[PDB]
RNA sequence: ACGGGGCUAAACCAUGCACCGAAGCUGCGGCAGCGACGCUUAUGCGUUGUUGGGUAGGGGAGCGUUCUGUAAGCCUGCGAA
RNA sequence: CCCCGGCGAGGGGAGUGAAAAAGAACCUGAAACCGUGUACGUACAAGCAGUGGGAGCACGCUUAGGCGUGUGACUGCGUAC
């Protein structure tokens, strides 16, 4: 029971190639140094799922501290005042309105502002 | 949905004017690498040159505190060995004073293409005239 | 209509013949004879007899008019290679590779 | 006019018309939703800001697909200590069709 | 001796060629971690 | 009672180790037996 | 011989209230292991508690390849490998 | 058999054949490697070359919109096995 390996092991290094297409020079044309890109391009894929939700928040953070300051208070006294004001909008939300809704923001300052005095 | 990102085709970037008589220079500098970046706009975008064009007036007559006016020593090198070279805040105000100011910014924007495009709406003279009124630039007395 | 004329196994490396093909590239027939008639290498006078016989056969089997051919297509691809022995110092021998190359030239008149 | 509403954790800013895909609900395709915990309606800066509900907001949609979301590749590899291991995940969603915001 | 050789058929003994301590070019003087 | 309906007893043929083929199986890179010294090498170990 | 710009506080000491900050904790959805109790199982389902970083190494469960039987069957020139 | 070419090599027709990209360097004809054409990017820009975000352009769809494919300016993180 003699077995060869042709057929089997040309459809696993076509796997590997197929997802390496689009990098540079022998990382998409190159067995070895494709299935190494493969590996590296999974555990970053892994990393930055987590980091994306830090980068937006950060991005949200950093709108609604320009918006509140187009009104005359800081972001720090506006989520205190938002919470103290038993308003429960998040970040998200708060950077959406901050953008598109402009009047609505300044509703929700002068809310905050209330809860503050 | 996803976050909005400002469009760089639809950038509303404005012109203001700023007096730099008697201010102190690291204080002023902060505001103006705010409002270089855009950090002071809701559409903000970390990838995106959201700013504003600031011509700053009279560059020689920034204010540093303490005895820094002839301890703040400038260095650089050449590239050739042995090349040091430094100079101190007098000597620069007294040379090239509009240096002062984009030394000091350029230390506060972001490294890489993207900061050194913020860097070109930057306008420093030394003297009280610029001729930029084609421009409209809004007195901003920060 | 196209029309194709090849040297298969041409001596010579498809480097050297590849920029004589570069002058000739999308030229009219007339204009492209007579850059290869003062080009002063020897894949000029390979990629010359391919030329004249892709101008050759457009007129005997594609009924074709010669003030109108331009040259569409030339590629030169590589072709077997010769393995030769040659002897170095000390006992060394190394291995010589004699590079031929398969010329294509394409005319057409549209 | 829009609304703000919890669901699945998350927070959603509709409209009427608009298709949001939320997480995964127990409701059958073609049936009503109704969402009675709102929490900011807006209809030309008449702003409803709910402290933290909009007393009578709701918002009622209709169920029109579950299904999988595309597949993610989980890949965990430690380097000169001979372990890897791999997975893979799709997500359930539900879309629904907002239908209307009753203030 | 290397008796089989197909790239080199003409020789056997090749250690002249490639190590250091064997070419005719070899000083003792690069032995000196002694 | 087929010649293709025939089935053994439940845990009556388990598998046999494979040692050396990957990662994934538990037994690569060294088939159960450590790092280096006499146990690791082929025909090693000591005597009764 | 602050990471840099810069700083006379943007330094240090004391007190206070905010906010940022992790794969920690919470929320929503999903998978699996080990216990306990059960619409009743025939060995699977339901409820609940808890657990799931990992080298050497131990235990459990699978995929695919070639060959034999089932197969003088089944698919295939209206196109097999 | 005709044509180019040195009464060459090599090729284009014609003809045979189910097939000549079955033409004797001959079944099938993978990969490394080397070219031609097309779309997008690229000549102020610093590093394991990806990943997360993302504008513009091109080509398909189908619409009272924004999806699919290719490319990837700019930007966070990131020193192979
Ligand atoms: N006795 C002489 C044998 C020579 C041989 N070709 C060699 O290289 O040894
Ligand atoms: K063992
Ligand atoms: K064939
Ligand atoms: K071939
Ligand atoms: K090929
Ligand atoms: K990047
Ligand atoms: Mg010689
Ligand atoms: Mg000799
Ligand atoms: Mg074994
Ligand atoms: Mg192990
Ligand atoms: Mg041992
Ligand atoms: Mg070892
Ligand atoms: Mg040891
Ligand atoms: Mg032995
Ligand atoms: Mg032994
Ligand atoms: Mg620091
Ligand atoms: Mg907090
Ligand atoms: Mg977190
Ligand atoms: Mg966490
Ligand atoms: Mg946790
Ligand atoms: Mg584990
Ligand atoms: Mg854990
Ligand atoms: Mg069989
Ligand atoms: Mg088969
Ligand atoms: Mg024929
Ligand atoms: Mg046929
Ligand atoms: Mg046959
Ligand atoms: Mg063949
Ligand atoms: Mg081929
Ligand atoms: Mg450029
Ligand atoms: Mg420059």
């Amino acid at each position: 029971a003699r077995v060869k390996r042709g057929v089997i092991a040309r459809a696993r290094h076509k796997k590997i190639l197929k997802q390496a297409k689009g990098y540079y020079g022998a990382r998409s044309r190159v067995y070895r140094v494709a299935f190494q890109a493969v590996i590296k391009a999974g555990q970053y894929a892994y990393r930055d799922r987590r980091q994306r939700k830090r980068q937006f928040r950060q991005l949200w953070i950093a709108r609604i501290n320009a918006a509140a300051r187009q009104n005359g208070i800081s972001y720090s006294k506006f989520i205190n005042g938002l919470k103290k004001a038993s308003v429960e909008i998040d970040r998200k939300i708060l950077a959406d309105i901050a953008v598109f809704d402009k009047v609505a923001f300044t509703a929700l300052v002068e809310k905050a502002k209330a809860a503050l005095a | 949905m996803k976050t909005f990102t400002a469009k760089p085709e639809t950038v509303k970037r404005d012109w203001y004017v700023v007096d730099a008589t008697g201010k102190t220079l690291g204080r002023l500098a902060t505001e103006l690498a705010r409002r270089l970046r855009g950090k002071h706009k809701a559409e903000y975008t970390p990838h995106v040159d959201t700013g504003d064009y600031i011509i700053v007036l009279n560059a020689d007559k920034v204010a540093v505190t303490g005895n820094k006016r002839t301890d703040k020593v400038y260095y650089h090198h050449t590239g050739h060995i042995g090349g040091i070279k430094q100079a101190t805040f007098e000597e620069m105000i007294a040379r090239r004073p509009e240096r002062v100011i984009e030394i000091a910014v350029k230390g506060m924007l972001p490294k890489g293409p993207l900061g050194r495009a913020m860097f070109r709406k930057l306008k420093v003279y030394a003297g009280n005239e610029h001729n930029h009124a084609a421009q409209q630039p809004q007195v901003l007395d920060i | 209509m196209e029309t194709i004329a090849k040297h298969r196994h041409a001596r010579s490396s498809a480097q050297k013949v590849r920029l004589v093909a570069d002058l000739i590239r999308g030229k009219k027939v007339s204009q492209a004879l007579d850059i290869l008639t003062y080009t002063n290498k020897k894949a000029a006078v390979l990629v010359k007899k391919v030329l004249e016989s892709a101008i050759a056969n457009a007129e005997h089997n594609d009924g074709a008019d010669i003030d109108d051919l331009k040259v569409t297509k030339i590629f030169v691809d590589e072709g077997p290679s010769m393995k030769r022995i040659m002897p170095r110092a000390k006992g060394r021998a190394d291995r010589i590779l004699k590079r031929t190359s398969h010329i294509t030239v394409v005319v057409s008149d549209r | 006019m829009y609304a703000v509403f919890q669901s699945g954790g998350k927070q959603h800013r509709v409209s009427e018309g608009q298709t949001v895909r939320l997480e995964k609900l127990d409701i059958a395709t073609g049936e009503t939703v109704e969402f009675a915990e709102v929490l900011m309606i807006a209809n030309g800066e008449e702003v409803k800001i709910g402290v933290p509900f909009v007393d009578g907001g709701v918002i009622k949609a209709e169920v029109v697909a579950h299904g999988r979301g595309e597949k993610v590749k989980i890949v965990k590899f430690r380097r000169r200590k001979h372990y890897r291991k791999q997975q893979g995940h799709r997500q359930w969603f539900t879309d629904v069709k907002i239908t209307g915001i009753s203030a | 001796m290397e008796n089989n050789s197909r790239t080199m058929p003409h020789i056997r003994r090749t250690t002249h060629i490639m190590k250091f301590a064997h070419r005719n070019s070899f000083d003792f003087h690069f032995f000196n971690a002694r | 009672m087929r010649l293709n309906t025939l089935s053994p007893a439940e845990g009556s043929k388990k598998a046999g180790k494979r040692l050396g083929r990957g990662i994934g199986s538990g037994l690569g890179k060294t088939g159960g037996r450590g790092h280096k010294g006499q146990k690791s090498r082929s025909g090693g170990g000591v005597r009764r």
